[PDB]
RNA sequence: ACCCGGUGAAAUUGAACUGGCCGUGAAGAUGCGGCCUACCCGUGGCAGGACGAAAAGACCCCGUGGAGCUUUACUGCAGCC
RNA sequence: GGAUGACCCCAGGCGGUAGGGGAGCGUUCCCGAUGCCGAUGAAGGCCGACCCGCGAGGGCGGCUGGAGGUAAGGGAAGUGC
RNA sequence: GCUGGGGCUAGGAGUGAAAAGCUAACCGAGCCCGGAGAUAGCUGGUUCUCCCCGAAAUGACUUUAGGGUCAGCCUCAGGCG
RNA sequence: CUGUUGGGAAGCAGCGCCAGAGAGGGUGAAAGCCCCGUAGGCGAAAGGUGGGGGGAUAGGUGAGGGUACCCGAGUACCCCGUGGUUCGUGGAGCCAUGGGGGAAUCUGGGCGGACCACCGCCUAAGGCUAAGUACUCCGGGUGACCGAUAGCGCACCAGUACCGUGAGGGAAAGGUGAAAAGAACCCCGGGAGGGGAGUGAAAUAGAGCCUGAAACCGUGGGCUUACAAGCAGUCACGGCCCCGAGGGGUUGUGGCGUGCCUAUUGAAGCAUGAGCCGGCGACUCACGGUCGUGGGCGAGCUUAAGCCGUUGAGGCGGAGGCGUAGGGAAACCGAGUCCGAACAGGGCGCAGCGGCCGCAAAGUCCGCGGCCGUGGACCCGAAACCGGGC
RNA sequence: GGGGGGAACCUGGGGAACUGAAACAUCUCAGUACCCAGAGGAGAGGAAAGAGAAAUCGACUCCCUGAGUAGCGGCGAGCGA
C-alpha cells in the first residue's frame, strides 16, 4: 500500500553500518521509494558541477548521499539509546513510535 | 520392517530414550532447552522427538537440532536423518500398535 | 493403454498348462472326398507350434 | 547409521543404454540399428507379433473352433471352483464356502466343490459338489459331507 | 574495358605449401609411382582443366508415393426415367 | 598362493564394420546441508614444460574475475555435437 | 477499337474469340489458418571414454524383389560336462 | 553490543540474548536478535457472498365398501427407410424416428434379445430439480520447473516493428557502480574522439559500461623462408632463440606419408555433406507386456478410488486383481480329462535342503534394467488430401 | 423481456480428410477437426413404461473395479460395453 518507514524527517538517528558506522544525525529527507533517507553530515559526496549561473567559476561541491534506511536507527529521546521501535495505542485511540529500551515516546 | 529397523537401529546405538513426560515444558522453548539438559540434550547432537503433547512439540519445534513429529508421523527417513531418538512411553505405545 | 487381445487368436488356438501352443490341423476344411480316411483322421487331431511361432502368438494372449 | 550409509545392494540400481552419443560408446551414429530399412526409421515395423511380410500369416492359417457365442453375450449359470483335499487340512470343524473365501482358497461368486488330491480329514465340510474320490475318502476319514444347493 | 582520388558488392569457399609426361588408381590425378621441369610475388589478358558455378536430373527406372485426363475398369453419387 | 578384491607369482588371450556385453568420466538438479569452502577472493575466463588417471578426466599453481560454490555416499535427467 | 470511374461472378468454383489460358510476380485445380508432429518400406543426421567378443550380404515364403517373417551366422546370462 | 580485517561485516574474535518466530527476501560481503518478514494473533462504516446457524412462508397428512367416471394420440402398435447400443443384417431385441397404416384407459399398456406360452419387472406419449463432476480469463500457494538461442510469440513500450490486398504471418532487443560519486576544469579537434585532472575498493566498472570465450583484423618481438614439388604432418639430426647431463620455441636437411564424414562390392578420390567460429539440435514418457535383476512376504501376495492425518509425516481402506488345477467346442467330469464301444492307444495335464525348527522356494508385490505393444515414439524433410475462412 | 461479448469447460444441430487396414471400396481415423445454435458459473442428466435373474436392486451424475471381459469385426486392421 505504503512503504515501511521506521524512520521520519527528522528525528535524530545512529548510522550503525558502513563508512560512517557510529555517527549521529537528524534525518533531513527520506525517500520511501528507494528506501533510503538522507542524514546530515553523512555520506558527503563530491560532485563536479558546470560553471553555471548557478554556479560560476564551478568546481565542486559536497552533498549528503541516500543511505538504505535499514542503516539507520532513531535515538530516543528520553533514554538517550539507539533503539528498535514499537508501537503503542493510546486512549484517543491513536498509535505512537515507541522506544523498546524504555517505554519512550519516539513520536 | 523399515519402522522396525530404523527404531531399533538406533537402540542398539545406544541412542534411543523414551521418557515419561516433560517436567515444567509447557510451551516455552527455553523450558524445554532446560528438560534438554536434564536428559542429556546439549544439542551436540541432532534429536527427533516424538510426543503427542503440542506444548512440548512446539516448544522444542524452532531448536535447528531438533525434529518433531506426533507418533502417527514417525517415518524411517526422519529417523535416519536424526543422530538420537526421544520418545514419550505415549508414543512408543503407538509405534508399537503400527509394527506388530 | 492395457494391450488388447488379439481376438482372432484366441479364437484359434490354446495356451496349455505350461505354455505350449495347441491349434487344430489344418487340411480338412473341405477338398475332402479323394483324402483318405488316414489323412481325415489325424487331421482330427491337435497339434503343438513350433517354438518360434508359438512363442510369438501367446504374446497376442497376454491375459490368458 | 546414517543417511550417507543408506545404499542400494549390488545390482538393484543399473545404469541406463544411452545411444547415439559418440563413437567410443559402441553406440554412436546409428545407435545401434544398423543401416537404412523399415527398422531403422522412426515408427519401425509393423507388429512382428503378427505380420509376416505379406504373405497369409501363420495365425490366420489356422482354423478357428468351437463356440465363440453370440449377442448378447454369455449366458450366465452358476460357476464351479474346486478345492482339493489337502488345501482343507488347516482348517479345524466347519467349512464352507465363505471360510475358503476368508482364507483366500475359493474365489467369490463361485461354488465350491471338492476335489479328491491330498487327504481327507474328520471335518464337517459343506459344499455345492464333491467329486466321487473326494466324497469316499471324506466318507471314509470320518467326515461329514453336506451338501448345498 | 586501363590508370589516379572517392564509395565499395557477389555467387562460391573441407583445408591448401594447388606443375608437365608416361603410368597407376572406383576405369579421365595439382594430391599415388617413376621421370621431367620449376627462383619469390603481382598486373593486363585467353578460356583448355580443376569430372569448374548454379539447380538434392526436368530423361529413365524404383516407391504396393501423388496429382490431371479417359473409358463398354470397379464401386458409388447428383441428375433423369 | 591369501583365503572371497589386500596384493604377489606363473601361464595364456587381447586387428576389427554391423552389433551384443562390461566398467567408468563429465554436465543440470535433489538428499547429505540451520552444515562446510568463500573478499586472506565463489563461479566462470586465460596459461602451465607440474602431479594423478589407459582414457573420458581430476588436481595443483600463476594471471583474470568479483559472489557465489558444494564433499564422502546415494537419488533423478531437457546430460556430452 | 482503346481507356477512367462505379459494380458483379472464385476454388472442383468463376472467367476463358480455347493457350488447361487467367483468378494479386510459380494455377492440370489460388491463398491463409486449422486436422497436423498427415504419411514417407525413401535420403540425410544421430553428440564422452576404456575393456571383452564379433557377424551377414544365404534359404524359405512374401502385389515380394533396395521392405519384411522364420531359419542360418553374432552376443550376454543360467545350466550340462 | 564491543573489537579486528576490509571501500563496506553480516566474515573472525569476545561476552550475551530471543524463539508458539532458526520459512524466506534484503542491507556495501556470509545477520535468529539492523530492515522487510516469519510463529502466534487482531481487523470492515461500505459493497459482494452466505451451500452453514435461526426464523417465516408456500406445500405436505385417514381407513374400509360401492361405482367403473379419469389416468397425457396421429401417440402406443405393425410395416417401410435409418440412427443410437459392443452389435457392420446378423437368430437382431431394445431406445430414437423420416413415410404409411392406426388402438385402448387397469379385464389398460411397454420390457425381460426373433416368436409363443408360463412366470416376473415396469407404468410411455407434460414439465422442474441442489450436491457430488468439467474448465482456468482471473487471485494466491508450492516446485529434484526455465534462467535471456532457455522460459509464454513478448523479462525490454509485442501481437509491436516489419511482411501481406486481405485472412493471416511475425521478430530482434535484459546486466555501470555499494552509491551517479555519470568525470568540474585545462589541453588537440568543426564535431566525433582522445590526453590530463577528478570520482571510485576497482575506470580494459566511462556509460558503444558485470564477466568478456572463439572465428576474425591489427602492432610489436624470437625463430624461419626467394633452385623449391606440398592431405602440410610425423620420426631423426643439426643450427638459432628462451628458461635454468634437462626442458620449451623455431625449422635446414634426410626418412615415411592418398583430408574428415557419409554412402558403398570398392573413395584421396574427379561420389555426398561441410567458408570458419560460437550457441540450439535427434532413442523419451505414460499405461500395458515379456525376460533379467535388488529386495518384502509366501499357499499365499497385493490393494484401487476414497477416507483420516501431515502441510515435503504417514496410516486406513480387501472392492477388486494375480496365484492355489486341469482337460473339453460344450454339457460335463476333475489329478485327471478329451477322442473312442474300450478297462486300447494317444493328445494335453498331475508327484526342496539340512538339524518341529531354521534354509530355500511356487507365486505375488515394489524398485531397477533390456526389449515388445499403443500413442508423433530417434530427429528433420514431402508432393499431396480434407475443413472453415480470405 | 430480447439482441452482443467471454480463455477453456458444456449441451444440441450439422460433420470431413490425411492416416490405419503395409494396395483398397465395407471398416478405421471419428461423431474427431471444424461450422452453427444455445447455456452457465458450470453444462448435461435425473425420481423407472429402469435394470435382468439376484425369488433381486431401487433417480441422476462422477471416480475405482468389473474388463480389454461379454461381445462386435472384409471374424481383417481393429472396435469395445
Ligand atoms: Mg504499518
Ligand atoms: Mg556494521
Ligand atoms: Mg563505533
Ligand atoms: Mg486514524
Ligand atoms: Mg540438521
Ligand atoms: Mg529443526
Ligand atoms: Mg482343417
Ligand atoms: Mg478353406
Ligand atoms: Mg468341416
Ligand atoms: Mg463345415
Ligand atoms: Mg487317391
Ligand atoms: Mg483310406
Ligand atoms: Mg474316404
Ligand atoms: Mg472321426
Ligand atoms: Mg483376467
Ligand atoms: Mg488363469
Ligand atoms: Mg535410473
Ligand atoms: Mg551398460
Ligand atoms: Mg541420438
Ligand atoms: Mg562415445
Ligand atoms: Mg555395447
Ligand atoms: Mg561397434
Ligand atoms: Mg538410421
Ligand atoms: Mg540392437
Ligand atoms: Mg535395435
Ligand atoms: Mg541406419
Ligand atoms: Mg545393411
Ligand atoms: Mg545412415
Ligand atoms: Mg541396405
Ligand atoms: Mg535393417
Ligand atoms: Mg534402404
Ligand atoms: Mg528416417
Ligand atoms: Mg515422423
Ligand atoms: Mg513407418
Ligand atoms: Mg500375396
Ligand atoms: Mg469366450
Ligand atoms: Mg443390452
Ligand atoms: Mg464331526
Ligand atoms: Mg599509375
Ligand atoms: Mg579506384
Ligand atoms: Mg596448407
Ligand atoms: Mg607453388
Ligand atoms: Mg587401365
Ligand atoms: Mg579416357
Ligand atoms: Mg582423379
Ligand atoms: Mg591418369
Ligand atoms: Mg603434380
Ligand atoms: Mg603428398
Ligand atoms: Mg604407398
Ligand atoms: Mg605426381
Ligand atoms: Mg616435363
Ligand atoms: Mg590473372
Ligand atoms: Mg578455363
Ligand atoms: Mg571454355
Ligand atoms: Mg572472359
Ligand atoms: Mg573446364
Ligand atoms: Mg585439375
Ligand atoms: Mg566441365
Ligand atoms: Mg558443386
Ligand atoms: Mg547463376
Ligand atoms: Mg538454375
Ligand atoms: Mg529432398
Ligand atoms: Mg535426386
Ligand atoms: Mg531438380
Ligand atoms: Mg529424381
Ligand atoms: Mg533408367
Ligand atoms: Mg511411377
Ligand atoms: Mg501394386
Ligand atoms: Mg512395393
Ligand atoms: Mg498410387
Ligand atoms: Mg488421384
Ligand atoms: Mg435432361
Ligand atoms: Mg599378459
Ligand atoms: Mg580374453
Ligand atoms: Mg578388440
Ligand atoms: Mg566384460
Ligand atoms: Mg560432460
Ligand atoms: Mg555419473
Ligand atoms: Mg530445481
Ligand atoms: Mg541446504
Ligand atoms: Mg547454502
Ligand atoms: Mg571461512
Ligand atoms: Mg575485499
Ligand atoms: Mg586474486
Ligand atoms: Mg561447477
Ligand atoms: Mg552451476
Ligand atoms: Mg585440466
Ligand atoms: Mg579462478
Ligand atoms: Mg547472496
Ligand atoms: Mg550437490
Ligand atoms: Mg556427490
Ligand atoms: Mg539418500
Ligand atoms: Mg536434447
Ligand atoms: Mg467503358
Ligand atoms: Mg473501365
Ligand atoms: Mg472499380
Ligand atoms: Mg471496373
Ligand atoms: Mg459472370
Ligand atoms: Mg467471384
Ligand atoms: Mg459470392
Ligand atoms: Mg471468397
Ligand atoms: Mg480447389
Ligand atoms: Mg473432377
Ligand atoms: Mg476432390
Ligand atoms: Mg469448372
Ligand atoms: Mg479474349
Ligand atoms: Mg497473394
Ligand atoms: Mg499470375
Ligand atoms: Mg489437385
Ligand atoms: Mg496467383
Ligand atoms: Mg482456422
Ligand atoms: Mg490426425
Ligand atoms: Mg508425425
Ligand atoms: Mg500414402
Ligand atoms: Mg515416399
Ligand atoms: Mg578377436
Ligand atoms: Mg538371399
Ligand atoms: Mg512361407
Ligand atoms: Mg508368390
Ligand atoms: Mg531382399
Ligand atoms: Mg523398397
Ligand atoms: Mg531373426
Ligand atoms: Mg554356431
Ligand atoms: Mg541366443
Ligand atoms: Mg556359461
Ligand atoms: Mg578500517
Ligand atoms: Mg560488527
Ligand atoms: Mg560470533
Ligand atoms: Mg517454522
Ligand atoms: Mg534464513
Ligand atoms: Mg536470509
Ligand atoms: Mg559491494
Ligand atoms: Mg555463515
Ligand atoms: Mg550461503
Ligand atoms: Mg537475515
Ligand atoms: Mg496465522
Ligand atoms: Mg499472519
Ligand atoms: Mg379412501
Ligand atoms: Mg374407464
Ligand atoms: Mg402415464
Ligand atoms: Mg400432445
Ligand atoms: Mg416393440
Ligand atoms: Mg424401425
Ligand atoms: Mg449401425
Ligand atoms: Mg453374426
Ligand atoms: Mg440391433
Ligand atoms: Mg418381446
Ligand atoms: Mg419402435
Ligand atoms: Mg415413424
Ligand atoms: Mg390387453
Ligand atoms: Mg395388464
Ligand atoms: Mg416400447
Ligand atoms: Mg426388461
Ligand atoms: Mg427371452
Ligand atoms: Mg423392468
Ligand atoms: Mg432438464
Ligand atoms: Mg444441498
Ligand atoms: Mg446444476
Ligand atoms: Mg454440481
Ligand atoms: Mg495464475
Ligand atoms: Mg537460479
Ligand atoms: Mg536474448
Ligand atoms: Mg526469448
Ligand atoms: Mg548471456
Ligand atoms: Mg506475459
Ligand atoms: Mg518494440
Ligand atoms: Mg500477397
Ligand atoms: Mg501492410
Ligand atoms: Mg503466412
Ligand atoms: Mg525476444
Ligand atoms: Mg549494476
Ligand atoms: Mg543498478
Ligand atoms: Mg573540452
Ligand atoms: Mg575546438
Ligand atoms: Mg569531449
Ligand atoms: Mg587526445
Ligand atoms: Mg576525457
Ligand atoms: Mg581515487
Ligand atoms: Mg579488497
Ligand atoms: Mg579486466
Ligand atoms: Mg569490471
Ligand atoms: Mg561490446
Ligand atoms: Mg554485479
Ligand atoms: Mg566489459
Ligand atoms: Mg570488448
Ligand atoms: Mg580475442
Ligand atoms: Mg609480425
Ligand atoms: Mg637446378
Ligand atoms: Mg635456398
Ligand atoms: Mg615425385
Ligand atoms: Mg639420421
Ligand atoms: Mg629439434
Ligand atoms: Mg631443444
Ligand atoms: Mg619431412
Ligand atoms: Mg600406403
Ligand atoms: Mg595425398
Ligand atoms: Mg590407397
Ligand atoms: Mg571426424
Ligand atoms: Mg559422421
Ligand atoms: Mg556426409
Ligand atoms: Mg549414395
Ligand atoms: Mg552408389
Ligand atoms: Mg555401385
Ligand atoms: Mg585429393
Ligand atoms: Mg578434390
Ligand atoms: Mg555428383
Ligand atoms: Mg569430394
Ligand atoms: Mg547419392
Ligand atoms: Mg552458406
Ligand atoms: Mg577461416
Ligand atoms: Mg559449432
Ligand atoms: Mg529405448
Ligand atoms: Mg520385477
Ligand atoms: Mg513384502
Ligand atoms: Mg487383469
Ligand atoms: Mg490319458
Ligand atoms: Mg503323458
Ligand atoms: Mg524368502
Ligand atoms: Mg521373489
Ligand atoms: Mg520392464
Ligand atoms: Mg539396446
Ligand atoms: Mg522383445
Ligand atoms: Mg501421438
Ligand atoms: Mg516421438
Ligand atoms: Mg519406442
Ligand atoms: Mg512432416
Ligand atoms: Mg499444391
Ligand atoms: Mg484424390
Ligand atoms: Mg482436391
Ligand atoms: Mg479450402
Ligand atoms: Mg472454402
Ligand atoms: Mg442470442
Ligand atoms: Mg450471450
Ligand atoms: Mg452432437
Ligand atoms: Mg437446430
Ligand atoms: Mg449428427
Ligand atoms: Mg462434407
Ligand atoms: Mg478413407
Ligand atoms: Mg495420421
Ligand atoms: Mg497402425
Ligand atoms: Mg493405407
Ligand atoms: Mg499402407
Ligand atoms: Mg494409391
Ligand atoms: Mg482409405
Ligand atoms: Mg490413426
Ligand atoms: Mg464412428
Ligand atoms: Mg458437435
Ligand atoms: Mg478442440
Ligand atoms: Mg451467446
Ligand atoms: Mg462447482
Ligand atoms: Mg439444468
Ligand atoms: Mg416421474
Ligand atoms: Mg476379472
Ligand atoms: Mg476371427
Ligand atoms: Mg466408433
Ligand atoms: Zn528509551
Amino acid at each position: 500500500m505504503r512503504v515501511k518507514m521506521h524512520v521520519k524527517k527528522g528525528d535524530t538517528v545512529l548510522v550503525a553500518s558502513g563508512k560512517y558506522k557510529g555517527r549521529v544525525g537528524k534525518v533531513k529527507e527520506v525517500l520511501p521509494k528507494k528506501y533510503a533517507v538522507i542524514v546530515e553530515g553523512v555520506n558527503i559526496v563530491k560532485k563536479a558541477v558546470r560553471v553555471s549561473p548557478k554556479y560560476p567559476q564551478g568546481g565542486f561541491i559536497e552533498k549528503e548521499a541516500p543511505l538504505h534506511a535499514s542503516k539507520v536507527r532513531p535515538i530516543c529521546p528520553a533514554c538517550g539509546k539507539p533503539t528498535r521501535v514499537r508501537k503503542k495505542f493510546l486512549e484517543n485511540g491513536k498509535k505512537i513510535r515507541v522506544c523498546a529500551k524504555c517505554g519512550g515516546a519516539l513520536d | 520392517k523399515g519402522l522396525a529397523m530404523a527404531v531399533a537401529d538406533r537402540a542398539r546405538e545406544g541412542k534411543l530414550l523414551l521418557v515419561e513426560a516433560f517436567a515444567g515444558v509447557n510451551g516455552k522453548t527455553k523450558e524445554f532447552l532446560a528438560w534438554a539438559k536434564e536428559a542429556g540434550l546439549d544439542g551436540s547432537e541432532s534429536v527427533l522427538l516424538v510426543t503427542g503433547n503440542e506444548l512440548v512439540r512446539r516448544a522444542a519445534r524452532n531448536l535447528p537440532w531438533v525434529v518433531t513429529l506426533a507418533p502417527e508421523g514417525l517415518n524411517v527417513y526422519d529417523i535416519v536423518r536424526t543422530e538420537r531418538l526421544v520418545m514419550d512411553l505415549d508414543a512408543w505405545e503407538v509405534f508399537q500398535n503400527r509394527i506388530g | 493403454p492395457k494391450m488388447k487381445t488379439h481376438k482372432g487368436a484366441k479364437k484359434r488356438v490354446k495356451i496349455t498348462a505350461s505354455g505350449k501352443v495347441v491349434a487344430m490341423k489344418t487340411g480338412k476344411r473341405h477338398l475332402n472326398w479323394q483324402k483318405s480316411g488316414k489323412e481325415i483322421r489325424q487331421k482330427g487331431r491337435k497339434f503343438v507350434l513350433a517354438k518360434p511361432e508359438a512363442e510369438r502368438i501367446k504374446l497376442l494372449l497376454p491375459y490368458e | 547409521m546414517k543417511l550417507s550409509d543408506l545404499r542400494p545392494n549390488p545390482g538393484a540400481n543399473k545404469r541406463r543404454k544411452r545411444v547415439g552419443r559418440g563413437p567410443g560408446s559402441g553406440h554412436g551414429k546409428t545407435a545401434t540399428r544398423g543401416h537404412k530399412g523399415q527398422k531403422s526409421r522412426s515408427g519401425g515395423l509393423k507388429d512382428p507379433r503378427r505380420f509376416e511380410g505379406g504373405r497369409s500369416t501363420t495365425l490366420m492359417r489356422l482354423p478357428k473352433r468351437g463356440m465363440q457365442g453370440q449377442v448378447p453375450g454369455e449366458i450366465k449359470r452358476p460357476r464351479y471352483q474346486g478345492v482339493n483335499l489337502k488345501d482343507l487340512a488347516r482348517f479345524e470343524g466347519e467349512v464352507t464356502p465363505e471360510l475358503l473365501v476368508r482364507a483366500g482358497l475359493l474365489k467369490k461368486g463361485y461354488r465350491l466343490k471338492i476335489l479328491g488330491e491330498g487327504e481327507a480329514k474328520p471335518l464337517k465340510v459343506v459344499a455345492h459338489a464333491f467329486s466321487k474320490s473326494a466324497l469316499e475318502k471324506l466318507k471314509a476319514a470320518g467326515g461329514e459331507p453336506v451338501l448345498l444347493e
